[PDB]
């Protein structure tokens, strides 16, 4: 009775490579961030006791899906070795000061890890409008908990937006060029950090993540061809 | 069996100066990755200070640069942390912290729900 | 009070804990070289067998 | 007063450490000395099943040591005939994130976990010919780590809340839980006669447990850092352990202590997976360094080694009549050895 | 009767000087020095799992085809004394030739979409990749013998014929590839230049034959210097090739280590 399992193992590789053919062109994400942050926003942000949440989208016909992590503990060193295959990781910040060194310690030790080392990581700074109203108001001053912004003067290359105060350039671009110094600090040249600004309405977010999936992808060809 | 024991503190006015010393037992010492820490009354758990295997490299939080000074004794087994000028805020218990895997330089020991490897802590007290 | 109950939970076991016979070491590593040598014709892994009788091969 | 209490704590362990110390007589590697080297073990790949598409994190051996159940990070579960390569079953899941498999001692039953903190059985020979899901079990909360089988009726689990559980699957409601330890559960292991259980817990720990009772009989401890692997010895007296710290310990429950310990000056990559041979006289174990190590348990001296992966070692088993060994890897790739 | 007869329009070609000893040793101990590479290559793309793509596919194509082709002109170019008997010696030599080239331009294309189109399409391509390989060629052969079916065979060799213009039924396509590929070609390049190597673009100028156009511009005397460029060259095509893909990669290296080492 060889030929009836002959043919059924023949119908599982006809299945099989259909599901393959669809498995290679979807890409996955995974999302971090801290509670104050507004990662939720985000999620209910993008448009087409459960242990993991999936979402899914679709931008010029490429369809991407997307996990947040539900109920889970606190301690992250085991379950962050099932996302070393991953495309990218989104890393969202309340950039309103005070918990930024503990953001700052996360997202070192994320660059650091050995089964993240290949992956890229998306950066998104929220919460604008909030560091605008608290920077300009003057209550509370940064250089209590940085001495470093006692020094720090807006490079002369920059490019700010129109309509606004130098004061609030100077703390963004500080509090970005401290997140930049750390990512640059080891200096191998194997993955990438993005930085971008993001606030509570907005309606361009897909698009940024599309364009740099796009960057990672072409990087990871011309690798292909000993040609970088 | 993982254990970690803290020596100095007490009570100190302010400007003063005092140095913290803890000792460790159960595992090899120069393997591993050390960090300080603290928590303060109506507070979470805090980070200060990191030193690596070597004693060559050294990191601080901004609050405590130009104050405290760390120091690993290899020999002896033993993390130091020196302490100057102080201010009301200081007033804590504080803690050491040994990274969880040999060999690496990453860390995941802030947890509230009972990281395994971390101390019972001493307090220190700032007042006039 | 979570911290006095966890302390009773923890005594409570170590005292449930310390009252337990016990053996020698040399009796357990006799019994684990017994075992070993008992079975030791039956592991094909370590004692190769023929190729007639492989179903592997 | 809390300080009573640790210093009552304190004295127990102190009691204990003595009694401890007054029981070590002889060391295994002095009673050893007569003991002929197993010699150089070669082992040579006999089949390549394919057909994954992404990493490999669990399989289990059928009771005939002929047919397999494999599960991928990418959503299935395949079941295997291993004499001729063939594929009997594919099965595909709600979930993609699975890390765990077990297949019932009667052949009737599949189950599978992972991060939904749900635990999935499915049922093979029907009527239709068709497999179809049949229970679901929740109530955990958080990520399942391993699940074996007792019988038809029965099944037991570990979570990522500190706690194992035993569940009854025709009322699917659950019976009895095991609560004690501090961090992460890891990995549990079932006795040869079912009536007692360990469990190794990412707390540099390790405890037995009695299932008709639902208390903890014994702890175990002594390595450094995270635990990941634990199986038992033929005979159900003894049990070995594999740590993130680059070294493997062997443990008995009679003697209450350790008594051998496996490492050497230049493995510096911790242990994913243990599993002991047919005579005991093998441990086979799976390294982060692409390769895996075979290790005379009597003489803690490196025998062999099999090195045709190319990324890192998640799973191995060896079968029931002790003929073949299989591996799984983070490659998509399964090889059979003999 | 040399090499470069192949890319060779003006039949006044008549030299005065002991040229073709040295032509002719250079072609044979070129060709020789292929067919044994390309065995190596083929073998290699054929035999090897981990290697399986689309990539792949055409690289063990071209190598086919380009074997068949150097054997059918070592063994029957100088057979001119048998009026029906090499009459499909030219045939076969076009038909051969020509599938050398399509699989050479889809190299190109190729380079388009893993640089351009970024991402991955829905469907496989696998059956438009051999339809073009293998169509384009079959078709023009056809097509040409339908046109005229008694050029195939000259006085001197038996190749296409040079009075009428039969030749350029295939240096006119030929020509063309070449002015698409190095398009392609400086597209990778600006890559380079924009968004972040020496090896890399040398290793490109084989597959893509870029160095067949050296024997278009060959018409008097006092131009034999591009006919030994040619003859140097191209010959040692196979040579080229496994070099660069078959010593110099790490993951065929690799393959090679792990097949030997058991």
């Amino acid at each position: 009775e060889d030929k009836a399992a002959v043919e059924r193992s023949k119908m599982i590789e006809k299945q099989l490579q259909k599901d393959k053919q669809v498995y290679r062109r979807t890409l996955r994400l995974l999302l971090l961030g801290a509670d104050n942050s507004g990662k939720s926003t985000i999620v209910k942000q993008m448009r087409i006791t459960s242990g993991i949440f999936e979402t899914k989208f679709q931008v010029d016909k490429v369809n991407f899906h997307m996990f947040d992590v539900g109920a889970q503990r606190d301690e992250r060193r085991k379950w962050i070795q099932c996302f070393n295959d991953v495309t990218a990781i989104i890393f969202v910040v309340d950039s309103s000061d005070n918990r930024l060194q503990e953001a700052l310690n996360d997202f070192k030790s994320i660059w650091n890890n050995r089964w993240l080392r290949t992956i890229s990581v998306i950066l998104f700074l929220n919460k604008q409008d909030l560091l605008a109203e608290k920077v300009l108001a003057g209550k509370s001053k940064i250089e209590d908990y940085f001495p470093e912004f006692a020094r720090y003067t807006t490079p002369e290359d920059a490019t700010p937006e129109p309509g606004e105060d130098p004061r609030v350039t100077r703390a963004k671009y500080f509090i970005r060029k401290e997140f930049v110094d750390i990512s640059t600090a080891s200096g191998d040249g194997r993955h990438i950090c993005y930085p971008h600004f993001t606030c509570s309405v907005d309606t361009e977010n897909a698009r940024r993540i599309f364009n740099d999936c796009k960057d990672i992808i072409l990087q990871m060809n011309l690798r292909e061809y000993n040609l970088v | 069996q993982v254990q970690l024991q803290e020596s100095g503190g007490g009570l100190v006015q302010p400007g003063g100066s005092l140095r913290l010393s803890c000792a460790a037992s159960g595992f090899t010492f120069s393997n591993y990755k050390m960090n300080w820490v603290r928590q303060a009354p109506g507070k979470g758990l805090e980070w200060v200070s990191d030193i690596s295997q070597s004693g060559a490299s050294i990191s601080y939080t901004g609050s405590v640069k130009g104050r405290f000074t760390i120091s690993r004794d290899n020999a002896k087994n033993t993390l130091y942390l020196q302490m100057n000028s102080l201010k009301p805020e200081d007033t804590a218990v504080y803690y050491c912290a040994r990274c969880p895997a040999p060999f690496t330089r990453d860390c995941f020991d802030v947890t509230s729900t009972t990281y395994a490897y971390r101390g019972q802590g001493t307090q220190v007290t700032v007042s006039s | 009070t979570a911290s006095i109950a966890q302390a009773r939970k923890l005594v409570e076991q170590l005292k449930m804990e310390a009252n337990i016979d016990r053996i020698k070491v040399s009796k357990a590593a006799a019994d684990l070289m017994a075992y070993c040598e008992a079975h030791a014709k039956e592991d094909p892994l370590l004692t190769p067998v023929p190729a007639s009788e492989n179903p592997f091969r | 007063e809390l300080d009573q209490l640790r210093q009552e704590a304190e004295q127990l362990k102190n009691q204990i450490r003595d009694a401890r110390k007054a029981c070590a007589d002889a060391t295994l590697s002095q009673i050893t000395n007569n003991i002929d080297p197993v010699g150089r073990i070669q082992m040579r790949t006999r089949r390549t099943l394919r057909g994954h598409l992404a990493k490999i994190y669990a399989m289990h051996w059928g009771t005939d040591s002929r047919l397999l159940v494999s599960a991928s990070q990418d959503g299935k579960l395949i079941i295997w005939d291993s004499y001729t390569t063939n594929k009997v079953h594919a099965i595909p899941l709600r979930s993609s994130w699975v890390m765990t498999c077990a297949y019932a001692p009667s052949g009737n039953y599949v189950a599978c976990g992972g991060l939904d903190n749900i635990c999935s059985i499915y049922n093979l020979k029907t009527r239709e010919g068709n497999v179809r899901v049949s229970r679901e079990l929740a109530g955990h909360t958080g990520y399942l780590s391993c699940c074996r089988f007792l019988d038809d009726n029965q099944i037991v689990t570990s979570s990522g809340d500190t706690t194992c559980a035993l569940w009854d699957i025709e009322t699917g409601q659950q019976t009895t839980t095991f609560t004690g330890h501090t961090g992460d559960v890891m990995s549990l292991s079932l006795a040869p006669d079912t009536r007692l259980f360990v469990s190794g817990a990412c707390d540099a720990s390790a405890k037995l447990w009695d299932v008709r009772e639902g208390m903890c009989r014994q702890t175990f401890t002594g390595h450094e850092s995270d635990i990941n692997a634990i199986c038992f010895f033929p005979n159900g007296n003894a049990f070995a352990t594999g740590s993130d710290d680059a070294t493997c310990r062997l443990f008995d429950l009679r003697a209450d202590q350790e008594l051998m310990t496996y490492s050497h000056d230049n493995i510096i990559c911790g242990i994913t997976s243990v599993s002991f041979s047919k005579s005991g006289r093998l441990l086979l174990a799976g390294y982060d360094d692409f390769n895996c190590n075979v290790w005379d348990a009597l003489k803690a001296d490196r025998a062999g080694v099999l090195a045709g992966h190319d990324n890192r070692v998640s799973c191995l088993g060896v079968t029931d009549d002790g003929m073949a060994v299989a591996t799984g890897s983070w490659d998509s790739f399964l090889k059979i050895w003999n | 009767t040399n090499f470069a007869v192949l890319m060779a329009h003006v039949e006044v070609k008549h030299s005065d000087a002991v040229h073709d000893l040295l032509l002719d040793v250079i072609t044979w101990v070129g060709i020789l020095l292929s067919l044994v590479c390309l065995l190596i290559c083929i073998f290699t793309f054929c035999f090897f799992r981990g290697l399986q793509s689309d990539r792949n596919t055409i690289h063990k194509n071209l190598c086919i085809s380009l074997f068949v082709a150097e054997l059918l002109f070592l063994i029957g170019i100088n057979r001119t004394d048998q009026p029906i008997a090499c009459a499909v010696f030219a045939a076969l030599l076009h038909f051969f030739f020509l599938a050398a080239f399509t699989w050479m331009f889809l190299e190109g294309v190729q380079l388009y979409i893993m640089l351009v189109e970024v991402f991955e399409s829905e469907h496989s391509r696998r059956k438009y990749f051999y339809l073009v390989g293998y169509g384009m060629p079959a078709l023009i052969v056809a097509v040409s013998a339908a046109v005229d079916y008694r050029s195939y065979g000259t006085d001197k060799v038996c190749w296409l014929r040079l009075d009428t213009y039969f030749i350029w039924s295939f240096i006119g396509p030929a020509t063309l590839i070449i002015m698409l590929n190095v398009i392609f070609l400086g597209i990778a390049l600006y890559k380079m230049f924009h968004h972040t190597w020496v090896i890399g673009a040398i290793a490109l100028l084989c597959l893509l034959g870029l160095t067949w156009a050296f024997g278009l511009m060959y018409i008097n005397e006092s131009t034999v210097i591009m006919a030994y460029l040619f003859t140097i060259f191209n010959s040692l095509q196979g040579m080229f090739i496994f070099i660069f893909h078959c010593v110099l990669q790490k993951k065929v290296r690799k393959e090679y280590g792990k097949c030997l080492r058991t």
